[PDB]
């Protein structure tokens, strides 16, 4: 039900969901920030607020469209969304103003209003916007002096001496036909949009973008920007866990979803089924915390991250979650694992379906890009429901027993305790 | 008359000693290789 | 140390059979008036100790006059026992002024402490 | 200078980051210290309670 | 088809502990029994009843606790 | 229950000095006293007779057995006062009981 | 909280040894108090299990230190611990002296 | 070959400490005797023994 | 336990002479040389104790962006003292930037101690 052809260059996936209403067509190229030098960083960032400028998106609003973007770590996207019988214009727009010339697009006036914009919304992110940050130094040491390293967004000295010439540049290195991927989600057909992607000749490019020399390698590293402005302590520790297209890729959002996803304010959060909220909840040592399981194309992490508004028993979190991440190895049990499987599947059905069809366009694309196919939700399903507990303690100790962490923070971070006890702490002494 | 034993049992004590002597030095600059090679970087914050 | 939910369950097994009730309640009012705790103007749940979690929640899910006429009672107890003396005639607690007050949030506190402790302790079927 | 950017640190680091091989090096130095201050700990407990046993004159007159 | 309830049960507890954390734990805890014992076994090498009795009943290490004094030089 | 324990302890530990004490003077009942607990100590069946003779430091209740008792009865004292220190901080870390049973933190006195 | 943070003889143990905050950049002549007190629970402990044999009479003094020295098991060992840690007991303590008024410690907070 | 390694001896502390007792057994008694072996054969002629042996002959 | 007007009077009185600036001057440039917390990247107004009153409310009335960058000279000798070894020769603190950034503070902090240790104690025509 999710059907994928290659053509002469171009993968086209979709997928027909006739019950939705707005179809949406788009590119989605295997290249995100994690594919350049720390130099000139950003300008996947730069090409995405170049698409959605006030030109294209006045171009597109006249016709009928609504652009969208979304850079992520290896793949980036570009989605066209439109009404249902509207979208061989989208199709051709999509030609006409992205994949040929784009000499309207990339001239010294709207490249400095976007430059300049995109300068001020970073530097209000690195600001105003402390978890995401944190997760992003945690990504930057988690992976240091290795391309994954790199931050989403770009840093702000080094996107102040970027010029159309690096435009250029990445647009020639990495917007290929053997790189990119054309999905199709909401109602169109498989058929018609092949059919519209064959009549009018659409092809980007016809090389290879280059292969990078250093695959993504853990170091287990520390870092602190604690600035005690702030009236919170946001860290985040994670570990190595397993990539994408990885045998133990789905025990290990599985075991994520053994301790789930907290906060302290809702009535019906503070009710869960987490053996850890019978520590953390009688001096209210966090506000939430989520751990999460991110998969990218060659190495991935698996940790939480927190906020603490009780900065004076941050060490007492982080050893009380670190006990219970070695009761993954030790003593897990199964109604644990039943519950979290429950859970997950739950949760990985509230984000394949859901009423927007460009979240869904950018996994397809995704999920393409890597893989070749498209697995539905059925077989991930089954492979979920297919998990003992035993697998779940074959991974935790593969992965999980006295592995090096990664630690970031900010805020108020003289209560965590530094690294050899929070690293040594990943280990007990069997009780 | 406790010369042989004392000197016996001197090197024993000084055998397992200065062995745990030399382990404990390399178990020291173990546990302190995480704080001899940490680095400070300070950019100087804006006003406000 | 022994848990609410059993004392009342036995109490009521007592009560409501009537061939125990007027051989077990007799003994059980002569050994409260021979106690004496109502002699220094106490009620019974006043007298149970307060060092539990379960009792903790009980006494905070008080109501406020409640409370307030208990720290009375208790501070009372406290200072005619230092006196060496009882409260007058006039100051006794009564026997139908004897009512269980504490009870309730004691009973409901600890089924809901009871329903977490098994709650977290289930297994599916497997 | 970015504060993403870590500094170097490729002289204080190894070639290869195996979790396996660092980690057995590493409890393997450990425990040897155990092991020599263990049998240090057997033979001075048991050098101060063989103090307290009789002594060589109650032996000779036994 | 339709599940109308949840079909499921206690476990077998004492409150502080459960039968899931015994079963997980009982390997672990009869390895920490034989590493208790062999540290005392160790730490009691110089006892002479269990030095007779067990130290030399080992086959090779035997004869290296023993040494071989005459009897004609002793003095008890 | 803390308290409790610690105190119990203290008790052991004062059964004992009061014992080496009564030892250590050396009268009639003294020197029988001591060699009758201690061979009823030796009822252990393998280590018994070991553990036994390195308590008396010889083969009964003699000089060694005395000079050991009277190290051991200074040395147990300086033991309880340690222990009456934690039995003072385990007492304060939740204050004393009152002759009821209810609560005294409404009405107190220093 | 944890347990080494909650119970109150652990509590202490962990606020003194454990979890004490120490300044990031002391070099070894701090360590010299740790030393001074390991040296003297040696003391304490080897000055037990002599006080164990030594009779303190004027006819028994000398006598009982060389019956220490000659005839009790490893009893050379115990008299040389302590008559040699008693000096190096003094030498760590005169380091630490000197540490403390070098280092200007004997200053306005302490 | 360094994983099953790591997995057999130091993934759980109790064999590991069970290794560490094991390994003080058989290295204290060997050590013991093989100190004592050096330290009789370095003197030789100066021991009991030997003097024994030569008074004997 | 000297009070910084004290030294700054003694300090102002041997700089304004003639005869004594010319002649004490090099060997106390030489001094502050040979002292050597310029090469773990310190001024000197790091280094004064800081446990008076005084000091105390001398560095809280410190702007707030001084106070960034003394704390970063302190952590980064506490790490350069740390690894026992120095800073690069890059990274010393030159001598025309050891200016005095507390000493204002200080002196105004220990002005105002001064004159309130001085009205306690006053005395009216008697
Ligand atoms: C002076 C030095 C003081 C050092 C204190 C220390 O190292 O504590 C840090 C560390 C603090 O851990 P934590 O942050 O509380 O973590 C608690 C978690 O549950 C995780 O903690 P855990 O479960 O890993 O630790 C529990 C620990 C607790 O052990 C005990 O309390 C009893 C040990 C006997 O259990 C054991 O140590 C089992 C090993 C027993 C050793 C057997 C061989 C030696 C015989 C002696 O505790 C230890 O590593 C235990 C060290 C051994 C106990 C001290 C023995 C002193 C005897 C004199
Ligand atoms: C009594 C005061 C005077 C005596 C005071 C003595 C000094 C103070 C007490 C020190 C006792 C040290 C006990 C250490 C307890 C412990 O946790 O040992 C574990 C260590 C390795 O632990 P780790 O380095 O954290 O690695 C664990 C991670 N894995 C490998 C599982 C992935 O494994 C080892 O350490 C190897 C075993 C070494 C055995 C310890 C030797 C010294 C024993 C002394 C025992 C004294 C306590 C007696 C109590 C009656
Ligand atoms: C004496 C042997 C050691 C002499 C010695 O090494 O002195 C040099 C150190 C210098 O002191 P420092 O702390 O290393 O300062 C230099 C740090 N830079 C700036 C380089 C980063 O100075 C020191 O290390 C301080 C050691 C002084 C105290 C130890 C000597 C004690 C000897 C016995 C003194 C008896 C005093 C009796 C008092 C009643
Ligand atoms: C104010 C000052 C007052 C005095 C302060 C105290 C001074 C103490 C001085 C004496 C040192 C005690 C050493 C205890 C070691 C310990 O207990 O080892 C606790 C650590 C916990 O390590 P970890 O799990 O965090 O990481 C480790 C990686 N996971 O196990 C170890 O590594 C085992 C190392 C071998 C232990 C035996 C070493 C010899 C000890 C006996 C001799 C002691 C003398
Ligand atoms: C606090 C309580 C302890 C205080 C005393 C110990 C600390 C100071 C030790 C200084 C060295 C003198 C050794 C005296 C004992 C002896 O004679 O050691 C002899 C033994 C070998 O002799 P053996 O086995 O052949 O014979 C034993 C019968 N005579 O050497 C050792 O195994 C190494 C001893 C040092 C290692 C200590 C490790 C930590 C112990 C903490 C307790
Ligand atoms: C770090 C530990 C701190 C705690 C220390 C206490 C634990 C000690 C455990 C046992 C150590 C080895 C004993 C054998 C060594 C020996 O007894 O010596 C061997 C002696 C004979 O020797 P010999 O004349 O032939 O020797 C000549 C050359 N030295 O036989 C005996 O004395 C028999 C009597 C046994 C005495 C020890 C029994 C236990 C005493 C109490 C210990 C407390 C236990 C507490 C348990 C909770
Ligand atoms: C027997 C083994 C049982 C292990 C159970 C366990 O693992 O103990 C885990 C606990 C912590 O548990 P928690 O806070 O995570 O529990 C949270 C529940 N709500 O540590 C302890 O009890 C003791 C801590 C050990 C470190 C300090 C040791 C100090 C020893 C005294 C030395 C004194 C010398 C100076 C005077
Ligand atoms: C050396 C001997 C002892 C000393 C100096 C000592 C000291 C004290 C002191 C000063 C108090 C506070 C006063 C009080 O509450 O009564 C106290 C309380 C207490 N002691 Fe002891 N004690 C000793 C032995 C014991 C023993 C043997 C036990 C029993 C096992 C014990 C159990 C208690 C208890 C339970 C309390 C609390 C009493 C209460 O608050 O109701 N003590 N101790
Ligand atoms: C503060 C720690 C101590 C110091 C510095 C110390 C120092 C000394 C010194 C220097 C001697 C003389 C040794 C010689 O003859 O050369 C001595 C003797 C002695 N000490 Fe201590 N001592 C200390 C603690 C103790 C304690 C607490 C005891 C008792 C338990 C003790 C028991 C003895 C005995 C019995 C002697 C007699 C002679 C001998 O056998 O050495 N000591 N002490």
């Amino acid at each position: 039900a999710e059907v994928t052809q290659l053509s002469n260059g171009i993968v086209v996936a979709t997928e027909h969901n006739p019950s939705a209403h707005t179809a949406s067509v788009g590119v989605v190229f295997g290249s995100g920030a994690a594919n350049e030098n720390p130099y000139n960083n950003g300008v996947s960032n730069l090409w995405k607020n170049i698409f959605l400028s006030k030109e294209n998106s006045a171009v597109a609003a006249k016709e009928g469209l609504a652009l969208s973007s979304n850079i992520s770590r290896d793949f980036q996207s570009y989605i066209v969304s439109s009404l249902p019988g509207s979208t061989d214009k989208s199709l051709d727009f999509l030609n006409q103003s992205f994949i040929q010339q784009k000499a309207n697009l990339l001239s010294s006036s709207n490249f400095e209003a976007t430059k300049k914009s995109v300068l001020k919304q970073v530097q209000d992110f690195e600001e105003n916007d402390h978890p995401n940050r944190v997760l992003e130094h945690l990504h930057s040491t988690a992976f240091q002096n290795t391309p994954l390293s790199l931050p989403t967004r770009g840093t702000l000295e080094s996107l102040e001496n970027l010029v159309v010439a690096d435009l250029e540049s990445f647009a020639n290195n990495h917007f290929l036909n053997s790189n990119a991927v054309v999905v199709g989600t909401g109602n169109i057909k498989h058929e018609d949009l092949v059919n519209s992607i064959e009549s009018k000749n659409l092809s980007l490019q016809t090389g290879t973008k280059p292969v990078l020399k250093k695959k993504a390698a853990f170091l287990g590293s520390e870092v602190r920007l604690r600035d005690d402005t702030l009236p919170k302590a946001w860290i985040s520790l994670a570990v190595e866990g397993e990539p994408v297209n990885s045998p133990n890729y789905f025990v290990a959002k599985l075991a994520a979803q053994i301790f789930g996803s907290y906060n302290a304010f809702e009535p019906a959060s503070r009710l869960q089924g987490i053996k850890l909220l019978d520590n953390i909840q009688e001096y209210q040592l966090c506000d939430n915390f989520n751990h999460f399981s991110l998969s990218y194309k060659d190495s991935g992490l698996w940790g939480f991250s927190t906020a603490t508004r009780n900065v004076t028993m941050i060490d007492d979190l982080i050893h009380f979650t670190l006990k219970q991440w070695n009761r993954l190895t030790i003593s897990v049990t199964d109604t644990e694992v039943e519950r979290a499987k429950s859970l997950l599947k739950l949760q990985l059905g509230q984000l394949y379906e859901s009423g927007n069809p460009v979240n869904d366009a950018n996994l397809l694309g995704a999920e393409v890009l890597i893989k070749g196919s498209k697995l539905s939700l059925g077989e991930a399903f089954k492979k979920i429901d297919a998990i003992t507990v035993k697998d779940v303690k074959a991974w935790a100790g593969k992965r999980l027993w006295d592995q090096d962490i990664a630690i970031a923070g900010t805020g108020q971070i003289e209560g965590l305790l530094d690294y050899m006890r929070i690293r040594s702490d990943m280990s007990m002494m069997r009780w | 008359p406790e010369h042989d034993e004392r000197k016996r049992l001197g090197l024993k004590t000084v055998i397992i000693l200065s062995s745990l002597y030399l382990l404990s030095i390399w178990v020291k600059k173990f546990k302190w290789a995480g704080i001899k090679t940490r680095k400070f970087v300070f950019n100087p914050p804006k006003p406000r | 140390p022994q848990s609410f939910t059993s004392i009342a369950r036995i109490g009521d097994y007592i009560l409501k059979s009537p061939v125990l009730s007027k051989l077990c309640v007799p003994v059980a009012n002569q050994f409260i008036n021979l106690a004496g705790y109502k002699k220094l103007g106490l009620k019974f749940d006043d007298l149970i100790a307060e060092e539990n979690p379960i009792m903790q929640t009980a006494l905070r899910r008080l109501p406020e006059d409640e409370s307030y006429a208990r720290a009375y009672r208790i501070i009372r107890a406290h200072q005619t026992e230092l006196t060496h003396h009882l409260l007058p005639r006039n100051e006794w607690i009564k026997a139908q002024e004897d009512v269980p007050y504490l009870l309730p949030y004691i009973l409901e506190a600890e089924a809901a402490a009871k329903e977490k402790d098994e709650l977290d302790n289930i297994e599916v079927s497997k | 200078k970015s504060t993403y950017r870590t500094p170097n640190f490729d002289d204080v680091l190894k070639e290869n980051n195996d979790a396996d091989k660092g980690r057995s090096y590493a409890y393997f130095m450990v425990g040897a210290m155990g092991l020599l201050s263990s049998a240090g700990a057997k033979s001075t407990v048991e050098t101060f309670i063989s103090s307290m046993t009789a002594t060589a004159d109650v032996l000779a007159m036994a | 088809a339709y599940t109308s309830h949840l079909s499921s049960k206690t476990g077998l507890h004492f409150g502080r502990l459960s039968l899931r954390s015994l079963t997980a734990y009982a390997p672990n805890l009869m390895l920490w029994g034989g590493a208790s014992m062999l540290g005392l076994f160790v730490f009691t090498e110089g006892w002479p009843k269990f030095q007779d009795t067990l130290y030399k009943k080992i086959p090779l290490l035997g004869p290296t606790l023993e040494d071989h004094t005459p009897p004609e030089d002793k003095p008890n | 229950v803390t308290l409790w324990n610690v105190g119990v302890i203290i008790f052991i530990l004062t059964i004992a000095t009061a014992f080496l004490g009564y030892c250590c003077v050396y009268g009639q009942m003294s020197h029988w006293g001591a060699t009758v607990i201690t061979n009823l100590f030796s009822a252990i069946p393998f280590v018994g007779n070991d553990i036994v003779s390195w308590l008396w430091g010889g083969f009964s209740v003699s000089n060694p057995t005395i000079q050991r008792f009277f190290a051991l009865h200074y040395l147990v004292p300086f033991i309880i006062a340690a222990m009456v220190i934690m039995h003072l901080m385990a007492l304060h870390i939740h204050g004393s009981s009152n002759p009821l049973g209810i609560t005294g933190n409404l009405d107190r006195i220093p | 909280m944890a347990f080494r943070k909650s119970n109150v003889y652990l509590s202490l143990v962990n606020s003194y040894i454990i979890d004490s905050p120490q300044p990031s950049s002391i070099n070894y002549w701090w360590n010299m108090g740790s030393l001074l007190g390991l040296c003297l629970v040696i003391q304490i402990v080897t000055g037990i299990f002599m006080a164990m044999h030594y009779s303190s009479n004027i006819e028994l003094a000398f006598s009982s230190v060389e019956h220490i020295m000659r005839d009790v098991h490893n009893g050379y060992i115990l008299r040389y611990l302590h008559a040699n840690g008693a000096s190096f007991f003094f030498m760590v303590m005169f380091m630490h002296m000197a540490k403390g008024l070098y280092y200007g410690s004997y200053r306005s907070p302490r | 070959s360094f994983s099953s390694l790591y997995k057999t001896f130091f993934k759980r502390n109790a064999v590991f400490v069970g290794t560490i007792f094991a390994g003080a057994f058989v290295f204290q008694t060997v050590f013991d005797t093989a100190i004592t072996s050096w330290y009789e054969n370095h003197n030789k002629g100066k021991l009991w023994k030997d003097v024994k042996a030569r008074i004997a002959a």
